[PDB]
């Protein structure tokens, strides 16, 4: 059930603050999101296709 | 635009049991998943129903009573006062649970497990006597109140329920002082017929005694018993 | 009703099974576990050391009224090192330690009520803490709360003239003014790395070395509290309140002494 | 214990304390003046007050 | 997984790449930057001069517990001119200045925690300030806040018998009564003319003359605070809280000393 | 019409981490546009993934280990304890980040960059041993746990991920005291085959060692480490 609290008013602090956050873990693991934000260093020119090419060795 | 307030006289008090919450200082904290967990209960009533052992022969307590090969109508095998304070119940979960509340209501269940030989035979008279005229002094007087006859045979135990008979809707859990000739009556156990046996068999047997709450049983108003030390 | 208790389970009845009776049920909600522990109870008296408000913290106790406290309902302290940081114990220490001594009042710090009645093996909850100064005059109190398993040696003063408790980004609370109500209240989250906490005993060691000492599971508390303040002569009581309690696996409670007296008890 | 305790003590309080308690007698209704009965079934005669008839 | 770190970028994995495993992700939000700095930490202890409430302000310090403070997490003070208006510094001064001296507690004023951990080159935020008197008795405090780059010499008393701090239309805050809680709180906006602030170092000079002194970029703070009050004997702590923090360009943090001891550390 | 209020016992307290704001004193202040700005991040996890250098041979730390022309199964090239407290990791961003939190969870990534000659050849055995039976003492024992064989060739580095193997959902970041024979196990590096080379080439090479968080890695509950001075 619930405890000993019987106030009519909506809790002034939201729940994620008033209480701990119950989480549940699934047995088989979970995939991290793909990206944690948009910060990134980028590697360009990695590959090919296009230059002063095919004078270039085989 | 600042809002006007009237400060109540009780400004600044702290109430140990306030129906409200306080200031959170470390929000957004996720917990460690505990979802694999089992065995949880949510109401004490959920487990108050499990029988635990009554202590006989206090303070040299044993979890049983002994039936003999003689039926003296004048001699009870046991006499329990129906009080959640009986020194008899002092260590049952019922009593340990109950001591944290002010009042109770409902059925009490006394369970007897016969532990003698399969070859033994016998009959017991278990009675509940409401208060008013004192405790019964012979099986003949007990037999005048609520009672059951327990016959020994294939089935090992007997569950006796003492009916809640009371003027008030609830009864106080604990005693202030000691409760006289009062309390709420008595559970007395008597032999109707003696334990009988064949040659080659012991002439007395132990009967395990336990107590539990009935489906009826209720408790209300949480408090704290007088503090004690187990030693 | 005839029954067979050997099965490990016994059918529950009311007066209705064997006699001519009626069930007598009436609803109540005070027996729910959450409701039952959702009230404050004290764990002991504490003290602040002189001029802690402006210097390095150091373990110390006034009359076995220390300086810091571990947030846990279980026993802790060990009056023999009243001047050392407190520790969780596996037994409660009486008031005296020799025959002629007394059990109450206890010397260690614990939630005696919780100890006396906790019929469960494991539990989970949030902790509401109340600090109450034993004075109705001004009182200044600085508190540092450290989650379980984090640094608990708030010993280096880094800022000239500032308590070493008052350092960092670790939660610190402070009440001190002529118009306060002197008391402090707040609720801390559940920070043990453990899924659920041992309520009474934990049958295992601290290292895989099995440097044998069973009893307590590591990081199974709610953290440590450090105090600094201005009335080094006033003691304050610390109270715990279990917010949204959950318990698992019923188990036995503390033994109650046989009345080598009556056929009933009472009070005290 | 866990028995209700209330405490007010600070330099900024109004000193007074206020609270309301529920009705806890095991009795259905309380005798207002007199209760014509004893405390035990022993009739160790002393009439007047019905047991547990307070707050 | 085979890789080529020379590219300056390395593919991230989980146990899943090379072995028979599963990812073990679980969400949390305490690692967001804004959340991390959105908590108060102290920068030092300050003092008020006698009778400043009714006279001309003048730089002064009590025990290297000055009179005014620059709102910045970086070092400032310079204990050698404890009687001069404080200034931002490019180094932190130990407690003593000779061998036999001690590093803690530091003499300069700074957010040591911010200093210890700020892995970014630039940041932007609003500043929440808390003034906490080290006393639980009445305390009167007058504060003048001047935006960065504005007049900071609140030296001329213009009104007979009124603090010179208490002059003009520049924000002034004052708490002083028998029923206050003694502490003061408020949040100031971001007033640097700069778009974003250097968090650690700024590789440039103050004038185009290149009268060479690199380190700090001009007007890169949140302003100056001046204090006047009634308890010239009570010191107070000043705390900073970064409101809606934003950081740009990761960079290295402060060096941590090699344990010329174990194969692990601890605390303190 | 003024509203009646009840003042809570905690009246007047200041909470360093209150989930709330205070009084604004200088409103309507527009800021200097900073919209040309680049390089912003918002979560530490965003950069905890970038590898930084592990210190070898403490306190005379070097960012690398040395492979030789001999494979002694009895001799690890390196042994790292898997603890975000290892003096080994003391200056990695992972460790510097982690020291501000109470617990971690997830994958740790040890990256090795071979820096020897192109003409050299060799094979390493990198293993992760969970706790319980102590650290392995020969490549033969390490090989019994989680491990990978790294072959030298065109591709310069090797990224070894130590799997999060733990009884609890999370692990404590820092050590209180020192962690024994514990900690969470060990990463050991061994030579399988010796570094081989042709005539005219050095007979040993440096292997750069770095550490980072895996995509799995999480940190929770911000605190402050014990204060220190880099000098």
């Amino acid at each position: 059930s619930e405890g000993n609290e019987g106030v009519i008013i909506n809790n002034f602090y939201s729940n994620q603050y008033q209480n701990s956050i119950d989480l549940s873990a699934n047995a088989t693991g979970s995939d991290p999101p793909k990206t944690y934000g948009q910060f990134s260093n980028l590697l360009s020119g990695a590959v090919n296709a296009f230059s002063n090419m095919l004078p270039l060795l085989a | 635009s600042p809002i006007p307030v009237t400060i109540r006289e009780h400004a600044g008090t702290w109430y140990s049991t306030l129906p409200d919450s306080t200031v959170p200082i470390y929000g957004k904290t996720p917990v460690a998943p505990a979802n694999y967990m089992v065995g949880e209960y949510k109401d004490f009533l959920e487990i108050a129903q499990i029988p635990t052992f009554i202590g006989n022969k206090v303070p040299n307590a044993v979890p049983y009573i002994e039936a003999s090969n003689t039926a003296v109508k004048t001699q009870p095998l046991a006499v329990y006062q129906v009080t959640l304070s009986c020194s008899c119940l002092a260590n049952t979960f019922l009593a340990a649970l109950s001591r944290n509340f002010a009042q109770y209501r409902g059925s009490l269940v006394y369970t007897f497990v016969f532990t003698g030989t399969a070859m033994m035979k016998g009959k017991f008279l278990i009675a509940y006597t409401p208060p008013g005229a004192g405790k019964p002094t012979s099986r003949d007087q007990a037999m005048q109140a609520t009672y059951a006859i327990w016959d020994l045979g294939l089935n090992s135990s007997y569950s006796f329920t003492v009916p809640f008979i009371s003027p008030t809707h609830f009864r106080m859990v604990g005693t202030d002082q000691a409760n006289i000739t009062n309390v709420d009556g008595w559970v007395t156990v008597w032999q109707l017929t003696p334990l009988t046996y064949p040659p080659g068999c012991p002439t007395s047997a132990k009967i395990l005694t336990m107590v539990s709450a009935g489906k009826d049983f209720s408790l209300k108003m949480p408090i704290s018993p007088a503090p004690w030390s187990p030693q | 009703g005839v029954e067979n208790a050997e099965k490990g389970v016994t059918e529950n009845t009311d007066a209705t099974a064997d006699f001519v009776a009626q069930p007598v049920y009436l609803p109540e909600n005070q027996t729910k576990v959450a409701f039952f522990y959702d009230r404050s109870s004290p764990i002991g008296a504490f003290a602040v050391k002189s001029g802690s408000l402006e210097s390095g913290f150091a373990p110390f106790s006034n009359k076995a009224c220390p300086n810091s406290v571990i947030l846990t309902p279980g026993p802790q302290f060990d009056p023999a090192y009243d001047q050392l940081r407190p520790q969780r114990l596996t037994e409660i220490w009486g008031n005296g330690n020799e025959e002629t001594s007394e059990v109450f009042p206890l010397k260690t710090k614990q939630d005696y009520s919780f100890c006396l009645f906790s019929p469960f093996v494991y539990y989970k909850c949030d902790l509401e803490v109340t600090l109450s100064p034993h004075t109705s005059g001004a009182h200044g109190l600085l508190v540092r709360w450290c989650p379980t398993g984090t640094p608990t040696k708030p010993t280096t003063q880094v800022l000239h003239e500032v308590s070493s408790l008052s350092e960092g980004r670790t939660p610190q609370v402070y009440s001190a003014g002529p118009g306060t109500s002197n008391q402090i209240s707040f609720v801390v989250p559940y920070n043990s790395p453990l899924s659920v906490l041992p309520a009474v005993w934990y049958n295992g060691h601290k290292r895989f070395d099995n440097t044998g000492d069973l009893g307590i599971a590591p990081n199974s508390d709610f953290g440590t509290l450090f105090f600094a303040g201005t009335k080094p002569d006033i003691k304050f009581t610390v109270y715990l309140r279990y917010k949204n309690m959950r318990v698992f696996c019923p188990r036995p409670t503390v033994f109650f002494p046989w009345p080598t007296s009556g056929d009933k008890i009472d009070m005290t």
